[PDB]
């Protein structure tokens, strides 16, 4: 098609249209016109993704202003999907346009999905792949290698080939992605990472992960000519407060305190030996401290930087020398009088939480160390770990733990909290005190993005209130839109199964524990199910421990021999390796014969990206609602600085929670229109929340649809999976539900103009 | 998989044949132990029997399930040999090679049938399947424990033999975590996690066995008004309607049907010397396929001396009828020599009528 | 309110040799309560009627019998163009019960053996009555789909309450794209109905194919009962046939001659055929206040036409269905009557 918004070609890459699509295109549209922020609840039974792109990418080419585009998925499968289907649009804009391209955008996600030297990327854990092309490839190495020739040090050698041909350059044309890019980059025997990576500044549109946007440890390299003033895109971000918390949290463990002294000892051995060789560069680099914060060398670094910056990107940060810090023997003592307050302060008998001020001064009360020092310290030990040019990092791991914690607990306050929990309750009375400290207020990591950039969007299947995230976030709306699913037919049979075939309420919300009631209850309702619905099921249950203990005493009794013998299980697993596999191994069989059912956790990571099409997924469930405060008082405290700061109560916030993790899993089991599928719940409790859920789930669940029993739920599933097999085609009532091709739109609100 | 030349050259498949059908491995001989057909031509009318034999016969069933229920749905009857016993056996060997091994192992000595497969019930059924038994029944002993050590390394071994570079879209691994290097927290107590490892690996470990791919106008008017008036004055006395009018004429058209009533009646829609009539029943079945074969190969064309060697043979059958007739004749009489003709004759034209084709054809070519 | 078919858009080719090899499901499923004895009597009776019916309208074409029992195909009727036989099987059959899990594989693999010998102007097809939710294959299945389609062999399958992917999958692929033959039901009646359909000779928009002239020859009844004498089953036989050709006799058919090996047929077969080939247009129903036609049937004389203003009576229809190029009107049980059963319209015969 190839339509207009009053001023703008769309190149919609297909034949026909969604009516809701329409609307989510002039009401972004509009947005745009007007710098704004205009979260906007676009059902996934619709293609939001080609929505986005395909209005965006026409703005950006046809006004000449927002040249740039910044679309952040959640995770990297969300990534590449964008890309995938970026990459279909961008061909058929070529195709009905010949050649008008001259267009680049590109994936970003990190080096261990990436790198393609093979004995590099052979290792498993990320950070250690980090810092073995950090190596291989730094500033340093190659010098010792062209100034002395020799076996020591070798080199991935793409970061050569780039060096010679990309950094003069780019890659062709494309928009590649991840598949694309891996292949041609080793066709050209290329590194990908650098490439896409010093890339961004040419990049039309970038799509990365939240975290490159969030997680201030990483997100440094914001250079703003990526914006300036760049038109935003949050997709899927139901999921934000979480991950700015996770972005700004920390955790401690006395193991990693041993782990910090043993870095300090081997750290008190390099100092004396390089002293003992060579001191004179130390001076010079306390003259370089002396003039200022070393940002010469301390910024300008091309592939230096050790310990990242956990504060937030440089706004908190002062530039004079750490004072006395300035000696690297002073520094030591300073860490290692820091250590052994932070294991004395360990050693605390029973649950304590303190403000970090509070904390502070205490510390201040037994050695008295002051806050702006203190701060210096993650770029301290970086930069003299730098100078001291050292041959591993795994020894200093608990060293940039320690640094980490400095600097935040030096930086901030009044908005985050310490709490020293001295054991783990579900094996109490053991030696393993944690110095747990997180922040609270989620707007603080997003504060700089809503300050910085002026055009944002916010977009999910999901989101739901759309009051909740202007009072958390604290940020300016304009259009807070939820849109209707306009179907000429039922198309998915949202139930609530509060009572058993012993009409008894179930939920997980007892214990995390057995009650053989409602184990026998839920078991007689998955094997009906596994009995009734064809290939492709799912379950979602609360947390990771509840299905532990239920799977294994549901094997326990025989009710997994009988969907053995109907299908194919296949669990969730911590190990993500395995899991991929077995998710894998999953669609495999939905497509082939044989039905399959995945049992995963709604927490986990299996609901956060993963998709689930027409085949792959036909009736999801949710044993239980998902609750977190099976586990401590994090939440608790949390939640307090919620009430007070907000004027939200408890269990308001958290049943909006649960709904907003119960919403996210729901949606996936629909792609288009033309797939559907029973999407069943299961507790007492749902049944009052009918609205916490997003509209267009509220609007399918009807009133006759609750607190039914598994029997009614089996018999209203099994019609509707018959009602919906039937070729109800009449194409006459899709001409209201599909807006065909260039006219129905055209023709029907070129009148409605009005 | 099946081949002309396949099925001809499968002799042990033929014999198999023979042996399937009495009637089959009868007509068979008599066309070859009675200094008949070569087998190969005989077998060339015959392919599509031998292509279904061979389908009906190599036809493995499947793994999947029964494979699988060998392990669970499989758990009662502790009687002797149960249900499918070597069936299921042999499931549970291409199921699982370590029972096969152990079972092969213990043949000299300790019978696998009952003494066998009840420690086994407690070996394996506890190694595969359900919880680690660990405690309790720890019979697995000696074969069973030693093949128990076996499999956990070959399940180990199997599964790194598994592991694909899954298509970045499902890639988990790369998913997770390989993007960044985070600090989360974390908060979700050991075995059964074997149990899970176990499920998946059976499933994986089917479908790959399966992947394996192993006058006119004017007067017209005129006369009708007239009848038209006829009818329309009065007339159609069907007191005058014939009846018969004339008796002779009756009686001619009674004549006429009863001659045709009879004519049609014959046809009332039982032999003599049964066992002549089953010998000669023989020789028909012997002429017609004989035929049968040259009227194949008297159509087709370039194998003129197979059609020659027929030919030959065929008049040698012909020879051979005409001397039956003459004995049936001579021994019993005429009636049942008469019957025996008239039995016969059918078959009898049609070979004449063949042989006289094949003259006519063969001075044409020559002359 | 009407429920019709706007227009056939293939009335210039069909195949009208077949050789249809229906494949029944006789495993573990079929023995579910949803329908009245079971799934697997009732299949079975319809899949009798079916067959008399099929041997009817086709009566040129051949047909094969198979079930799927413990994952295997077992033949239960050779391909052979005698009702009687595949009747007789399926009687038996009716008696036994089943067992396993259907192996579709399998079934699909004997199939594509057992038509081999069929020649080329005779069109190959399958018909799976798939009852189940799976099925248990050993080998690839994508590799049968693909010789599948590499040896032109079209597949309509009618699922029970369900669709399964691969059964969509194979339909869709073997029928050169064109997915409309993976039909399932959701009533007895609509089974009925389906099997029906399944009759007729299959069009969708055939590619240029291989157009080829047959071989065959027509025989005559013979004269006498004494001389009772057969060439097909070596029998007494009261009086039979006489190849034109081969000149042999052979019990009553439309067989294939068993000396000379050429096909026999009188003609009432390629009647019906010429009845498949080209129907007639869809009677259309006359408008109810525009017609103005004569108020009696044209075919039958029927005396329902109206009620002339009646409030809700007369608004309702103009009972006048009325084919188009005759132009005369039909009563509903006349027009039903003539697209039923016997298809030269009356009208549109007289002119
Ligand atoms: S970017 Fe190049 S040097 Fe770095 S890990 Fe990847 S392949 Fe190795
Ligand atoms: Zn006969
Ligand atoms: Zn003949
Ligand atoms: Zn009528
Ligand atoms: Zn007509």
């Amino acid at each position: 098609m190839k339509f207009y918004i009053d001023d703008l070609p769309v190149l919609f890459p297909y034949p026909k249209i969604y009516p809701e699509q329409y609307n989510y295109m002039c009401d972004i549209k509009k947005t745009l016109d007007v710098g704004g922020n205009s979260i906007l609840e676009m059902p996934s039974g619709t293609g939001k993704t080609v929505s986005l792109l395909s209005l965006t990418i026409a703005y950006q080419m046809h006004y000449p202003e927002h040249r740039k585009i910044i679309y952040c998925s959640r995770t990297m499968s969300e990534i590449e999907k964008a890309l995938v289907e970026l990459e279909n649009l961008m061909d058929y804009r070529t195709k009905e346009l010949g050649y008008q391209e001259d267009f680049r955008g590109l994936g970003l996600t990190s080096r261990k999905n990436l790198c393609l030297h093979p004995e590099v990327s052979k290792e498993r854990k990320g950070t250690v792949v980090d810092e073995k092309c950090r190596r291989m490839t730094n500033g340093q190495a190659k010098r010792k290698l062209e100034e002395d020739p020799e076996a020591n040090v070798e080199l991935c050698e793409y970061h050569e080939n780039l060096y010679n041909i990309e950094v003069e350059d780019y890659l062709p044309k494309g928009v590649f992605s991840f598949e694309k890019l891996l292949k041609y980059c080793e066709e050209k025997t290329l590194c990908p990472y650098f490439i896409v990576r010093r890339m961004i500044s040419l990049c039309n549109i970038i799509i990365y992960s939240y975290h490159y946007l969030l997680d201030p440890k990483i997100a440094e390299r914001v250079s703003n000519e990526v914006s300036k003033d760049s038109i935003v895109i949050f997709d899927e971000a139901h999921n934000i407060d979480n991950v700015c918390i996770e972005s700004l949290s920390l955790d401690l463990t006395t193991d990693a305190l041993r782990r910090a002294t043993r870095g300090a000892n081997a750290l008190d051995e390099r100092i004396s030996e390089v002293r003992k060789v060579d001191s004179q560069k130390l001076q010079d680099e306390y003259e370089k401290l002396v003039q200022g914060l070393h940002s010469a060398d301390i910024l300008t670094d091309q592939e230096e930087p050790f310990v990242e910056t956990p504060v937030l990107p440089q706004d908190l940060l002062t530039e004079a020398i750490p004072g006395n810090i300035r000696r690297a023997e002073h520094f030591v003592s300073f860490l290692k009088r820091l250590i052994e307050y932070l294991k004395t302060r360990m050693k605390v008998l029973h649950v304590i939480s303190e403000t970090p001020k509070s904390f502070l001064q205490h510390l201040k009360q037994l050695t008295f160390i002051e806050r702006k020092p203190l701060r210096f310290c993650s770029e301290r030990l970086s930069l003299l770990v730098r100078t001291l040019e050292v041959t591993e990092v795994e020894d200093f791991t608990a060293l940039k733990d320690i640094a980490t914690f400095a600097t935040l607990i030096s930086t901030y306050e009044e908005g985050f909290l310490l709490i020293i929990e001295p054991y783990e309750i579900e094996n109490a009375a053991v030696p393993n005190p944690i110095m747990r400290f997180t922040c609270l207020d989620a707007s603080i990591a997003i504060k700089p993005v809503f300050e910085r950039f002026s055009s944002v969007i916010i977009t999910s299947g999901t989101i739901s209130p759309l009051d909740m995230y202007p009072r958390m976030l604290n940020f300016k709306t304009v259009l807070q839109k939820s849109y209707a699913m306009t179907l000429a037919k039922k198309s998915f049979l949202p139930m609530i199964i509060t009572k058993g075939s012993d009409q008894v309420a179930i939920s997980s919300r007892f214990e995390i524990r057995n009650d053989p009631s409602i184990v026998r209850n839920y078991g007689s309702m998955l094997v009906e199910f596994a009995k009734i619905t064809p290939d492709g099921m799912v379950v979602f249950f609360p947390s990771y421990l509840y299905m532990e203990s239920i799977v294994s005493m549901w094997q326990t009794m025989g009710i997994l021999d009988e969907v053995w013998k109907h299908k194919l299980i296949l669990v969730e697993t911590p190990d993500a390796q395995e899991t991929s596999l077995a998710l894998e191994t999953y669609r495999k069989a939905c497509s082939n014969g044989r039905g399959a059912i995945l049992l995963s956790v709604a927490r986990g990571k299996v609901s956060e990206g993963i998709d689930f099409d027409h085949q792959y997924g036909r009736t999801v469930l949710m044993i239980g609602i998902p609750f977190q405060y099976t586990e401590s008082r994090i939440l608790k405290a949390r939640l307090e600085f919620m009430r007070e700061n907000y004027r939200i109560r408890e269990n308001d916030f958290l049943s909006f929670d649960a709904m907003r993790h119960a919403a996210q899993c729901l949606g996936r089991v629909l792609r288009g229109k033309d797939d559907y599928g029973v999407m069943v719940l299961a507790d007492r409790r749902f049944s009052r929340k009918r609205s916490q859920l997003p509209k267009w789930i509220a609007q399918g669940l009807s009133d006759a649809d609750l607190n039914l029993s598994t029997d009614m739920a089996i018999s209203n599933t099994k019609q509707f999976l018959r009602t919906m097999a039937q070729p109800t085609d009449p194409k006459d009532q899709e001409g209201v539900s599909v807006w065909s091709y260039e006219d129905l739109i055209k023709h029907q609100n070129s009148r409605k103009d009005q | 998989s099946l081949s002309k030349e396949k099925l001809l050259t499968n002799l042990k498949l033929q014999q198999s044949l023979l042996k399937g059908n009495k009637v089959l491995m009868k007509v068979f001989q008599e066309t070859v132990i009675n200094a008949g057909l070569p087998p190969s031509e005989f077998w060339s009318t015959r392919i599509p029997l031998l292509r279904a034999f061979a389908l009906s016969t190599s036809q493995k069933v499947g793994p999947y399930n029964v494979l699988s229920t060998i392990k669970p749905v499989a758990s009662s009857e502790n009687k002797v040999n149960v249900n499918l016993s070597r069936e299921k056996i042999l499931n549970i060997f291409e199921n699982y090679p370590i029972v096969k091994k152990a079972y092969t192992d213990n043949v000299p000595k300790n019978f696998k049938e009952p003494e066998f497969w009840a420690r086994f019930f407690s070996s394996k059924l506890f190694r595969k399947l359900r919880g680690e038994k660990i405690m309790q029944n720890d019979r697995g002993d000696v074969i069973i424990d030693r093949y128990l050590t076996l499999d956990q390394e070959f399940d180990r071994k199997d599964d790194d033999m598994l592991l694909h570079p899954v298509k970045k879209i499902i890639d988990l691994d790369g998913n997770i975590q390989d993007d960044p290097v985070v600090r989360g927290n974390r908060p979700d107590s050991d075995g059964t996690v074997d149990i899970l490892k176990g499920m998946n690996r059976l499933s994986e470990k089917m479908i790959m066995a399966l992947k394996n791919e192993y006058s006119n106008q004017q007067m017209l008017q005129q006369l009708s008004l007239v009848m038209d008036n006829l009818i329309n004055k009065l007339d159609l006395n069907q007191v005058v309607p014939n009846n018969e009018v004339s008796n002779k004429i009756n009686k001619r058209v009674i004549t006429a049907i009863k001659i045709n009533a009879k004519q049609a009646k014959h046809n009332n829609v039982e032999v003599k010397s049964t066992l002549p009539i089953d010998l000669l029943e023989s020789c028909r079945m012997l002429h017609t396929t004989c035929c049968e074969f040259l009227k194949h190969f008297y159509i087709h064309q370039k194998q003129a001396s197979t059609v020659k060697k027929l030919y030959n043979h065929l008049k040698d059958c012909i020879e051979k009828l005409n001397e039956l007739f003459q004995d049936v004749l001579n021994g019993d009489g005429e009636s049942m020599s008469n019957t025996c003709t008239a039995y016969l004759k059918p078959v009898l034209n049609s070979i004449t009528l063949a042989t006289h084709k094949y003259d006519e054809y063969f001075n044409e070519y020559n002359n | 309110k009407k429920r019709t078919a706007k227009k056939n858009i293939t009335p210039y080719q069909r195949g009208i040799i077949r050789s249809l090899i229906l494949t029944l499901d006789c495993s573990e499923a079929m023995l579910e309560k949803d329908l009245r004895p079971n799934r697997h009597a009732m299949i079975i009776q319809y899949a009798i009627d079916f067959v008399h019916e099929f041997f009817d309208q086709n009566p040129i074409s051949q047909m094969g019998i198979i079930i799927m029992r413990n994952g295997l195909a077992q033949l239960v009727s050779q391909v052979s163009g005698n009702p009687q036989d595949h009747i007789d099987a399926l009687k038996s059959i009716r008696k036994q019960e089943p067992k396993g899990n259907p192996s579709l594989q399998n079934a699909l693999e004997m199939a594509r053996g057992l038509l081999l010998p069929v020649p080329a102007h005779c069109t190959r097809e399958v018909l799976i009555v798939f009852g189940s939710l799976s099925t248990t294959d050993p080998g690839d299945i994508h590799q049968t789909i693909d010789s599948l389609v590499s040896e032109k062999i079209r597949v309509k399958v009618l699922g029970l309450s369900a669709q399964v992917a691969i059964c969509k999958e194979l339909c869709k692929a073997t029928n050169y794209g064109d997915e409309s033959f993976y039909k399932i039901l959701l009533d007895e009646t609509h089974l009925k109905e389906l099997f029906n359909e399944a009759v007729t000779p299959l069009p969708v928009n055939k590619i240029n194919k291989g157009f080829t002239l047959v071989k065959m020859g027509f025989p005559t009844r013979i004269f006498e009962d004494t001389p009772t004498f057969c060439s097909c089953h070596s029998k007494l036989v009261y009086g039979g046939y006489f190849c034109p050709n081969c000149h042999s006799k052979v019990c009553s058919l439309p067989t294939v001659c068993p000396c000379c090996d050429l096909m026999l047929i009188l003609s009432t077969h390629l009647a019906r055929s010429y009845h498949h080939l080209m129907p007639l247009k869809t009677f259309a129903e006359v408008p109810t206040t525009e017609k103005f036609r004569s108020e009696d049937c044209f075919s039958c004389q029927s005396r329902f036409p109206i009620l002339k203003n009646h409030k809700n009576g007369k608004l309702l229809t103009s009972s006048r269905y009325r084919c188009e190029d005759c132009k005369q009107e039909f009563c509903v049980d006349c027009d039903v009557f003539i697209h039923e059963i016997l298809h030269n319209c009356p009208g549109c015969e007289s002119k």
